[PDB]
């Protein structure tokens, strides 16, 4: 489909005991982490028992450690019963909005309103439609629906005609019509019809007919987030800037009304306060201002979770000139619980390899998956990753049907990791520029 | 005077002739005002006669 195979792709979730938080040795695609996965699993239940509210967790360990993956298995384990907002902290320096602006929509990204809506909705196969337009237009028509059930005719009113002559409504068409808005939609043409549909071409698909009553309730749940309604809220057609962007710096008095009013609507019962997750990629490329924000958003009540992930050791603080650990000021740091990832071991760098190897369409011979473990442990899980797509791609060349070790020695060879590659520098800084701009072209 | 009524100008609910339950539905067969699918099941296969009396209850007839 348009969902490629891409660098997490086997995660499927958190791999974790639901009835204990006990983390299983591996499942769901994810090995080893354990205690990471543990504490995720902590943050997991408490984001879903939305009863705490701003609290931040820092997920810390160095590069290829899974930090992302554990990030992206507690979205895979959230799934759609709460808002999941990802950040890149590069995305907040907008050229339109001042960066806590963009870090405020973030926030308010993360809190959906649920609501519990209803409409009778009229589904079926058109048998026939009757209108006179009697010069003029509009005045009066017939609409037989079936499904297979029962058969029913109607009187159809002017503004009705209108749609149904909008949507060019023809015998055999499936519709369904929401009726208190009155628009029609054309599920598709029943089979039983499709000698009538002379105009369409033979790749058009067709359907059965439908099934049940021609009218039921249906309910919908909507959730909207906090952001989505400050956004509505801010011009003619606010929404509109929800998709091309263009929204402004929103008034800070229009949000202030809209949490007044969210909070009558979950008095009221009309409505439930979803909290989600906000997690924040590489947060350290946040600078001090941001921080400072970011201290007392937590304290609102309507906050969501922020988790967060940083390679950075003791490292200079953006926008200042002194060093912290993780790039992060301390009086930050005091407000965040850190989970640390380790390096994995060679059996669980094999698991990986293989997990990976299922992923993308490809057969390792046993001799390749033991190679390719040792070219994990001297040259990084990620580009022993990358051999495997090389390998595949070079058995194909020679029409392998499974990876031998000739494939993967290829690709070690025509592919440099990154030590080698800074090898191949620090032998070549006559031919490299320099850091002083100098560098000699002669052989 | 003895002439002393007019029809109503409001528009009148519908109810299935069948069991008087209100009617989302008119059959364009019979012309049977009916509740549900399950009523529609018995107006479809009414012994032959019957469909005029549920009219004729409501003083409606084929003619
Ligand atoms: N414990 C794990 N289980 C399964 N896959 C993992 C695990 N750790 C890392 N990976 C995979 O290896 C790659 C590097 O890990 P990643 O989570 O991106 O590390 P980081 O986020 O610290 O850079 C990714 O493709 C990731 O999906």
């Amino acid at each position: 489909g348009l969902n490629l195979i891409a660098a997490h792709s086997h995660i499927r979730g958190l791999g974790v005991d639901a009835d204990t938080l006990e983390p299983r040795p591996s499942s769901q695609g994810l090995v080893g982490q354990e205690k990471a996965r543990k504490a995720a699993a902590v943050v997991l239940e408490m984001i879903k028992q939305g009863k705490i509210a701003g609290r931040a967790v820092l997920i810390a360990g160095p590069p290829s450690t899974g930090k992302t993956a554990i990030a992206m298995g507690m979205a895979q384990s959230l799934g759609q019963d709460v808002p999941f907002t990802t950040l890149a902290a590069s995305e907040i320096f907008s050229l339109e909005m001042s960066k806590t602006e963009a870090l405020t929509q973030a926030f308010r990204k993360s809190i959906g309103v649920r609501i519990k809506e209803e409409s009778e909705i009229m589904e079926g196969e058109v048998v026939e439609i009757q209108i006179d337009r009697s010069t003029g237009g509009a005045k009066q028509g017939k609409l037989t629906i079936k499904t297979t059930d029962m058969e029913a005719i109607y009187d159809m009113g002017s503004k009705m005609i209108d749609a149904m002559t909008k949507e060019r409504v023809m015998a055999g068409d499936i519709i369904s019509i929401d009726k208190s808005s009155g628009k029609i939609t054309k599920l598709g043409r029943s089979y039983a019809r499709s000698r009538d549909y002379d105009a369409m071409g033979v790749d058009t698909k067709f359907l059965q007919c439908p099934e049940g009553e021609l009218q039921k309730r249906k309910e919908v749940v909507h959730t909207v987030s906090l952001h989505e309604i400050d956004v509505i809220n801010s011009r003619t057609q606010g929404f509109l800037a929800l998709f091309s962007g263009d929204t402004g710096e929103i008034r800070s008095e229009i949000r202030d009304q809209i949490n007044t009013k969210v909070a009558e609507w979950k008095e009221e019962g009309k409505a439930e306060i979803v909290p989600g997750v906000l997690f924040i990629d590489e947060v350290h490329m946040l600078d001090i201002e941001c921080f400072s924000y970011i201290n007392r958003a937590l304290e609102s009540d309507l906050a969501p979770i922020v988790i967060m992930a940083s390679n950075r050791g003791v490292s200079r603080i953006r926008g200042t000139d002194y060093k912290s650990p993780h790039g992060l000021p301390l009086d930050f740091l005091d407000r965040v619980v850190i989970i640390n990832t380790h390096p994995y071991t060679p059996d669980e760098l094999r698991q990986i390899l293989s997990i990976r190897a299922q992923e993308e369409e490809v057969d390792l011979t046993p001799d390749a998956l033991a190679l390719l473990t040792k070219i994990g442990q001297e040259a990084g899980l990620r580009y022993a990753s990358n051999l495997i797509t090389t390998s595949q791609l070079i058995a194909a060349k020679r029409r392998a049907k499974q990876v031998g070790v000739e494939d993967v020695q290829r690709s070690f060879k025509l592919f440099y990791d990154p030590a080698r590659s800074v090898r191949f520098v620090q032998e070549s800084e006559k031919r490299l520029i320099g850091n002083d701009g100098v560098v000699d072209f002669s052989y | 005077t003895n002439i002393e009524s007019a029809p109503s100008l409001a528009p009148m609910k519908h109810y299935c002739d069948v069991t008087g339950l209100p009617a989302p539905y008119l059959d364009p067969k019979t012309r049977l005002r009916y509740h549900n699918k399950e009523i529609f099941a018995m107006i479809r296969n009414l012994p032959q006669g019957m469909g005029e009396q549920f009219l004729e209850a409501r003083g409606a007839h084929t003619v």
